[PDB]
RNA sequence: UCUUUUAUUUUUUCUG
């Protein structure tokens, strides 16, 4: 997974050179999900 | 060409750094480069004085088509002697 | 000797003697008997941002140049006698950098981070939890891949 | 496609001297035998909105006080034929020349 | 064997 869309919240997985507009919807803000990256944080 | 000093190995294929993911002094947050008739990056580093989180990241087209782009940065803060209350 | 000169925007000295003599042939086409009092209109290329209007009376040029626009009819001297013989004559002209990694013996343990700049002898790293660089020597700390998981000293 | 003639001045459209030639300088041109387009020029400068030919004291300077209400140009590049030199001997030229 | 960038002005906001 690469990037999501906000209303359907679904992924895309899109790459370059490709629209910005959603497949489900026309609604193309195009959210981008989590880092696959382990993110460390401590109770500090 | 002229690159600024913030790390670059953060941003990904796409030139955008993800959430989840520091960001502090002047790191690239997004990546750019500007041709004119060799790539001559024109990025805008993260603030100096500024350290936190990447908490979202939009990318839309404006009216014109051109790709926009909006990294919102979460820090805590907690309460030290010099702040103000 | 009534030749009067006009202020008006430069570069259209052309097209505003144009409008201003095609509204002439309207005009005298369109009076009877009584036909209006104007007797030559022209302007020079070296001359820019004015005409000169040869005609008796304020009044008569002003009826004239109503209707007429970008015409700065308010800017208008009456040309001397002397200078128009003048005016007028024919001839003018490592693999530790940027890398994440953990503190073991530190106050700071179990602190990952992401390696910035070294200096020799010694790295500086970013705190994952907290907002501070912080130096210490590399064979110490352990790095690990892209993705968390498998975890190798300093022998990479 | 705007011409000057280089006898009187009168400037206007290429295609309407090739229809009606030169009103002012006809019969001259005529007598003379030499078509408008040689006695004509593209290349003119100092344009004159004329109206008043008896009344025009600028007129009187230019010479056009014998012609119709019209379009001069002050300076019109070129020389005269000699064919219509000879006939008009108190022409002279328009350039600024002699 | 070092160097290496952070436009300008007009406005507004508040801080002491
Ligand atoms: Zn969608
Ligand atoms: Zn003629």
């Amino acid at each position: 997974l690469k990037y999501i869309c906000a209303e359907c919240s679904s992924k895309l997985s899109l790459s370059r050179t490709d629209a910005v507009r959603c497949k489900d919807c026309g609604h193309r803000i195009l959210l981008k999900a989590r880092t696959k990256r382990l993110v460390q944080f401590e109770a500090r | 060409l002229r690159m600024k000093h913030g790390t670059y190995d953060k941003l990904d294929d796409d030139g955008l750094i993800a959430p989840g993911v520091r960001v502090s002094g002047e790191d690239v947050i997004i990546g750019k480069t500007t041709p004119i008739s060799s790539k001559r990056d024109a990025s805008t580093p993260l603030r100096s004085t500024e350290n936190g989180i990447v908490d979202q990241v939009l990318v839309t087209t404006n009216q014109d088509g051109l790709k926009f782009v909006k990294v919102r940065v979460r820090t805590t803060k907690i309460p030290q002697i010099g702040d103000k209350f | 000797a009534t030749i009067w000169g006009v202020r008006c925007r430069p570069g259209k000295e052309k097209e505003l003697i144009r409008k201003l003599l095609k509204k002439k042939f309207n005009l005298d086409r369109a009076m009877g008997k009584k036909k209006l009092k104007i007797l030559s209109i022209f302007q020079r290329d070296n001359y820019t941002g004015r005409i000169y209007i040869e005609a008796p009376k304020q009044s008569v040029i002003e009826k004239f140049c109503n209707g007429v626009p970008d015409i700065y009819i308010s800017q208008k001297l009456l040309i001397p006698v002397q200078e128009l013989p003048l005016l007028l004559k024919p001839n003018l002209s490592e693999v530790a950098l940027g890398k994440t990694v953990r503190i073991r013996s530190a106050g700071y343990k179990g602190q990952l981070g992401i390696v910035k700049d070294v200096n020799g002898d010694k790295a500086t790293v970013e705190l994952h939890s907290k907002n501070k660089h912080i130096t210490i020597d590399k064979h110490k700390l352990t790095y690990y891949n892209r993705e968390g998981g498998e975890g190798i000293t300093y022998d990479e | 496609s705007e011409r000057a003639c280089m006898l009187c001045g009168i400037v206007q459209t290429t295609n309407e001297f090739n229809r009606d030639g030169c009103p002012n300088c006809q019969g001259i041109f005529e007598e003379a035998g030499v078509s408008t387009m040689e006695c004509t020029s593209p290349s003119f400068e100092g344009l004159v909105g004329m109206c008043k030919p008896t009344k025009s004291w600028v007129a009187k300077w230019l010479s056009v006080d014998h012609s119709i209400a019209g379009m001069y140009a002050i300076k019109v590049d070129g020389r005269l034929p000699a064919e219509v030199v000879e006939l008009l001997p108190h022409y002279k030229p328009r350039d600024g020349s002699q």
